[PDB]
């Protein structure tokens, strides 16, 4: 029984970690959604060059 | 010059509209932050329970 | 409730990003009004 409980607990923690990663994934796109876009803006400046 | 003054007035009106939109967005963000604070208080109450 | 709070925090972050983009657009539009003096 104890072992089982322990395992469950571990799994729970893992799940939480995954959730955190998901949040990071959002950030991993959010700033990116502008970051490369900013470079694209610089590309427009390159057109002026 | 009259046409440029008209265009400047139109740009000022558009800037005022954008500022009003940004103010409404900031108010919505403040409401969301208050809701998140209420959710954190509820989570603290659940931890006490 | 914790999952809902995390989802609300993500939605608030998205709304803050949208508001920052709108504020940058408004600042650009206001800076583009420098020619009004002439």
């Amino acid at each position: 029984m104890d072992i089982d409980d322990e395992l469950n607990e571990l799994e729970t923690l893992i799940k939480k970690k995954q959730d955190e990663k998901k949040s990071s994934e959002l950030e991993l796109q959010k700033l990116v959604h502008d970051l490369n876009k900013y470079k694209s803006n610089t590309n427009n400046m390159e057109k002026i060059i | 010059s009259k046409l440029f003054q008209f265009k400047l007035l139109q740009s000022n009106s558009k800037l005022a509209s954008t500022l009003e939109k940004i103010s409404s967005s900031n108010k919505d963000l403040e409401d969301e932050k208050m809701k998140f604070q209420e959710s954190l208080k509820k989570v603290d109450e659940i931890k006490a329970q | 409730e914790s999952i809902n709070e995390f989802k609300s925090i993500e939605i608030e972050m998205k709304n803050k990003l949208e508001k920052l983009n709108s504020l940058l657009t408004y600042i650009k539009s206001e800076i583009t009004q420098q020619e009004k003096g002439l």
